[PDB]
RNA sequence: CCGGGCGGAAGACAUUGUCAGGUGGGGAGUUUGGCUGGGGCGGCCAAUCUGUUAAAAGAUAACGCAGGUGUCCUAAGAUGAGCUCAACGAGAACAGAAAUCUCGUGUGGAACAAAAGGGUAAAAGCUCGUUUGAUUCUGAUUUCCAGUACGAAUACGAACCGUGAAAGCGUGGCCUAUCGAUCCUUUAGACUUCGGAGUUUGAAGCUAGAGGUGUCAGAAAAGUUACCACAGGGAUUACUGGCUUGUGGCAGCCAAGCGUUCAUAGCGACGUUGCUUUUUGAUCCUUCGAUGUCGGCUCUUCCUAUCAUUGCGAAGCAGAAUUCACCAAGUGUUGGAUUGUUCACCCACCAAUAGGGAACGUGAGCUGGGUUUAGACCGUCGUGAGACAGGUUAGUUUUACCCU
RNA sequence: UGAUUUCUGCCCAGUGCUCUGAAUGUCAAAGUGAAGAAAUUCAACCAAGCGCGGGUAAACGGCGGGAGUAACUAUGACUCUCUUAAGGUAGCCAAAUGCCUCGUCAUCUAAUUAGUGACGCGCAUGAAUGAAUGGAUUAACGAGAUUCCCACUGUCCCUGUC
RNA sequence: CAACUAGCCCCGAAAAUGGAUGGCGCUGAAGCGCGCGACCCACACCCGGCCAUCUGGGCGAGUGCCAUGCCCCGAUGAGUA
RNA sequence: GUUCGUCUGACUUGGGUAUAGGGGCGAAAGACUAAUCGAACCAUCUAGUAGCUGGUUCCCUCCGAAGUUUCCCUCAGGAUAGCUGGAGCCCAUUACGAGUUCUAUCAGGUAAAGCCAAUGAUUAGAGGCAUUGGGGACGCAACGUCCUCGACCUAUUCUCAAACUUUAAAUAGGUAGGAUGGCGCGGCUGCUUCGGUGAGCCGUGCCAUGGAAUCGGGUGCUCCAAGUGGGCCAUUUUUGGUAAGCAGAACUGGCGAUGCGGGAUGAACCGGAAGCCGGGUUACGGUGCCCAACUGCGCGCUAACCUAGAACCCACAAAGGGU
RNA sequence: UGAAACACGGACCAAGGAGUCUGACAUGCGUGCGAGUCGACGGGUUCUGAAACCUGGGAUGCGCAAGGAAGCUGACGAGCGGGAGGCCCUCACGGGCCGCACCGCUGGCCGACCCUGAUCUUCUGUGAAGGGUUCGAGUUGGAGCACGCCUGUCGGGACCCG
RNA sequence: GCGCGACCCCAGGUCAGGCGGGACUACCGCUGAGUUUAAGCAUAUAAAUAAGCGGAGGAGAAGAAACUUACAAGGAUUCCC
RNA sequence: AAAAGACUUCA
RNA sequence: UCCGUGAUAGUUUAAUGGUCAGAAUGGGCGCUUGUCGCGUGCCAGAUCGGGGUUCAAUUCCCCGUCGCGGAGCCA
């Protein structure tokens, strides 16, 4: 979408900083397993292999629009505060720089 | 979907049938107590007698001799050149005439045979149908296996005391001349079993086949279906390594 | 003679059983939007935005008008300071119509991401400098509105920051569009619980974010049916009638021209006013728990905008053909060839072979050839089933005796 | 697919199918190894399938467009240029297949939107989706479709009588 | 004498089952325009009588008892779902 | 019934026998399988479901709707709000309330106007003006001159705008016109003020008909539930469309929920909302007769053989012609 | 929307024939008792399916609020304006006093949520104390419970029929 | 071979006796739908129900804890609240 | 060895 | 007609991502050649008209003209 600084200044909502200190931005996503969950729900109500609730596949759920997906992670106690709705893409993001504007050449 | 196609009919019923009674009896071969150096098991042509049941004759070969516990009569397969009244030997040390049966390990090399045993005592498995005949290829001293080059020109290790009959089956030439009529086909086919006209798939309803509807004529979908392909799915020209009417040749094993 | 391994083949392979992946319209179950001038085809008027329609508060629609929305931006944000633009004139090596430079004039005629419309000038523009509030919390408020959710907006509080001399201003983009439930997951909070007690993994909670449903307040869904079925509908089509008369047909007004001459014997441009339902649409008013389609065969009545004939008025009517107008439906207005076609188009007669209506007159009067079922062939379209305003063939015509 | 006679051309890109092919890729369970006290987590192996290669149209089916070029003229044998899997060949054609269409024309009849034979850039023909059947007045078989001739007759002129 | 203004009448103004100022008929109208009186005339309006409903009163102190009774008011009353 | 296909074979036909319901059988018509076949019949599950059609049963009284808002695989229907009734609940001419006017004060960009006001369209000239748009003539040349045709510029001129407007109505629309108010006294605060400075909110005192007009056969308030959720029409305003008894809005009244009287006749127009009656009196519309009622009075016009004329809506009608 | 309808049903008549009943619910109304209330599972008993008697209760309420652990643990206790009515004064008009029902509003207190954290203390407990644009079906001077009936609501064949 | 007893395995229209089917209200097992509901429909609902099948009795099943609990512990099984 | 084709009349 | 789809050198048709356009053939010019041809070196655009957005449009939109196809019921 847009690059915005892997560095910035942001407020820290922990108690040992709780000020504005240097962050540095980077996704943290995962995902699931340990059966307690959606999966043992799935084991038991499949009922001969039936997939249920498990397809809503057709009718796009994908589409090229999201919103921010940021976490800033904090160097100087790596707690770390998300940051409210914005529009989305995709998201530029590389180590940044600046995307500095005015050509000359 | 649709109703069940005509082939899963076959299972069972009197319908599906055909008169197996009619039929005139047993083609088996009777088994040898040993021996026969020249009729120590003899048998007399008494008659060549046609069988309905794949319009071909066997000759009918009685055998007489007492004791009890004795086992004997009934039809061995017709050869070319068998006349009544010629005595027929079965066994291990006949000799080399044309209607006899006997190991094919006795029998040299390049002989033309009728019948040959896909293990012992089966009594005839390759080369039955009229004009065809196998010829044993291939022996040497060997113990285990004797080679035969089968009417479909399969190269075959088969055991070495498998029996086999001199000479080729009779009534040759059968099938090659043409019915001329649908009429002279139905006969024949009424005799044996299967059910006479063929309905095409694209005349059938889409209901009954695969091929069957559209408004104006032709099948479908590609006519040829994998062979691994289930029951039902499994239709036209199945596993077909080519079609288009070109330049193939009979069953070349190489060795 | 001896050997209980019937005798061969095959042999820990196959087989069989159970899990496991694949395959599987063969068979199973199920589904295959809505708005809508019938519905399909088509379109999105489906969630939304700008100006207008909208009849000067407000609300305010149509498949109303002209368009736009699933984006774009670390600045095009935030804040301060500096500067002033669109354009034109006059000048300035090269340089012309446009180069770059200068001054004057210059209300915005520009620029502010985008659609459109507002707004704005020692700025919100344009340039520079410093920046990161495009932040943390949780309410209220405004819109849509049930005075709801949600989104987005407003202005405060409580935090912490930023800028600038500071006062101040700042909760993204100058304003109006640019977005998303419960489940489930994911992320943060080191809090709670895992229940006979602990410890530790793991798990489950609560609070605030993310991964998303575009039928956008949020089912999990592809076709065909002339082989069709059923509940209903004239809320609704194809058909008659009715309103309408664009489109069609018929008849006027004006008169520039044509007609040797001469606008008007006969015609008549550019226009323009009527009438009719003899073209066809538009409509859905009436009928779908039922008004028998089209043509022909037959027979009637009526209509006149009269083709002929009766009797007349014009004439570029010498005779005569012929052309125009009047009263007039009294009386005629045809046979065949072909096509289901009425219509059409020929042949040929003739005084004349006018045009229209009557439930698109006319099926318990017929015929059943067309349209329009079930069989079927071909071509095209379709993966297929099937479809065809494409062709082609064969295909049930019921009941009057009641009342007028 | 539909007797015979005769001929069946082009294309495996697509949809299917095939294979002593793929060479170990993707890849399941059981099983195996490692870590963690373990639950569990990860790795490699992983068949068939898939991906990859070849074969295949009497399998389904498909089987081009623009221009220029003949000394009247028109048309294009001729030739280009693009493009595809391949560019409809042999044949048949206003054909039970042609919208326009009652095409233009030789046709029978006074008159024929019907029938025939040509032409056919053929809306939308075509080679077992089977095409054709040795000029033709091109025979056979059919309660078939269509057309024309002759006999015949109330089908009609024009109706009547029993 | 000419050009106009605008009344009625005439033309323009032709359709089918025969036909409709509704009809007959009407010409100093019974037509058309207009004035003036008189008059006619809806479940409307008024006055009176009367019904219920609603409203406000009133009358039980017992020992005629409806006291949810009885009596005085005035206004109101269509009516589908 | 007539006419007719076949009639020595893939012939005809009986009996016995086999195959049964997602099954059979089929020289294939979705044909047929006991009057039953695009999945037989029977009983059961089953008293299955259906936003849809039909019907829905005694009376009188009083009040009395709506086809609209919002969401919906929703547009033949629900939820939702509104309308409507009931049960009341609280006071009562105290009180405040009002589809209203006035007054006074706001807001508005429609009708219209405007265009020589901006923007956009658009007609016509006229008169200027060039260091560089093009021609010609006069010139060796010019920082020359004259005609010419263009641009522009100026004062004019003409005609228009839903998506133009400086300007700019009317009818609509909002607010205020007091005791739910004002004023005096003096208290508190973390607010606000560099300051008790101010702000707000408390106790206490003073001032009535008195804050335009008018009305309230009373009003205010709360709970709960039905029906409605297809509307239709006319005057006026208005968008699409040639138009339409058309489709779609804006305002209002009706019909629906409306007879009676009038328009001959007519669901919606006109008059008026209707208890039951007598008597009076009218409306609309009439008064020649039908048909109740002046063939009354007054003053004109009209003579219609190519349609005399005769009551809004409404049953049509025009350009154009007449000594 | 409009039915006389050229909409649909109905020849005529008799007799059947369709908002019911229940469980669990809301409101309304009535009845009882009332910080309780509700006998009837049961037991006693009997004139015998009854009626009478009685038990501990259990259920519901009397306090709540959280997802949960839980909560100093919810007792300090409230004002104001309009208020019927009464009281007082006044001949009355009015004035003053007390003020209910009820309504509106501003606070305090409690839980959840967030701050504040004294003295103390088994070593992290404790919770005096001062607050908050958060939030609750609370306290701030409760009302229920049982029974019944109409109507509404849901499950039931569920107004009747398809 | 002959194996006393017997070992192992057969046969009696065998000696005395016993089983099928019914009933199937209710009961004890087995096995097993869909309509319906979700205004659609598959997971789910209907329902561990109807259908299908077997077997007893006057009752049947159950039954003296490899239980419930977390307590100064309750205490086979059944049914009601 | 494969790159080698045309070419007016009287003549 | 509705919904789609193009157009670029004489001709036939490639290309771009916004600053930029090609090839082949024909033709025009030499050379090959007795002489032409094959062959061999040389050369040559309104990117449809049309506005807009935009620094800058052949390129990214919108409209229109033309040329095409493909749909248009119960007919």
């Amino acid at each position: 979408m847009v690059n915005v600084p892997k560095t910035k200044k942001t407020y820290c909502k922990n108690k040992e900083c709780r000020k504005h200190t240097l962050h540095k931005v980077t996704q943290y996503k995962k995902g699931k397993d340990s059966l307690s969950a959606q999966g043992k729900r799935r084991y038991d109500r499949k009922q001969s292999g039936y997939g249920g609730q498990t397809k809503p596949v057709f009718h796009k759920k994908a589409k090229t629009t999201k919103k921010i997906v940021l976490k800033l992670q904090c160097q100087s106690c790596k707690h770390y505060s998300q940051h409210p709705i914005k529009r989305c893409k995709h998201f530029e993001i590389g180590g940044d720089k600046k995307g500095k504007g005015t050509s000359l050449f | 979907m649709g109703r069940v196609i005509r082939a899963q009919r076959k299972g069972a019923g009197s319908v599906f049938k055909s008169h197996t009674h009619h039929r005139k009896g047993p083609a088996r071969f009777r088994s040898l107590d040993f021996g026969e150096r020249n009729g120590y098991l003899k048998g007399v042509v008494t008659d060549i007698i046609h069988d309905p049941g794949r319009g071909a004759p066997l000759a009918k070969v009685t055998f007489r001799h007492p004791f009890r516990y004795k086992h004997q009569k009934e039809l061995f397969v017709a050869a070319e050149g068998m006349y009544t009244g010629q005595f027929v030997y079965c066994g291990r040390r006949a000799t080399l005439s044309i209607g006899n049966v006997l190991p094919i390990r006795s029998v040299p090399e390049g002989a033309v045979v009728c019948n040959v045993e896909h293990h012992v005592g089966d009594r005839g498995v390759f080369a039955r149908a009229s004009g065809d005949y196998a010829i044993v290829i291939s022996h040497n001293p060997d113990n285990g296996t004797s080679r035969i080059k089968l009417p479909s020109g399969a190269k075959k290790i088969v055991p070495s005391s498998c029996r086999a009959m001199i000479g080729q089956v009779a009534g040759g030439g059968r099938t090659e001349k043409p019915m001329l009529k649908a009429g002279n086909a139905y006969h024949k086919y009424r005799v044996k079993r299967n059910c006479w006209p063929k309905v095409r798939g694209v005349a059938m309803n889409p209901v009954e086949h695969p091929h069957g509807g559209g408004n104006h004529q032709h099948i479908g979908h590609a006519s040829t279906v994998r062979r691994d392909a289930p029951p039902g799915q499994k239709v036209g020209l199945i596993a077909a390594r080519r079609t288009g009417r070109l330049r193939g040749q009979a069953a070349a094993t190489a060795a």
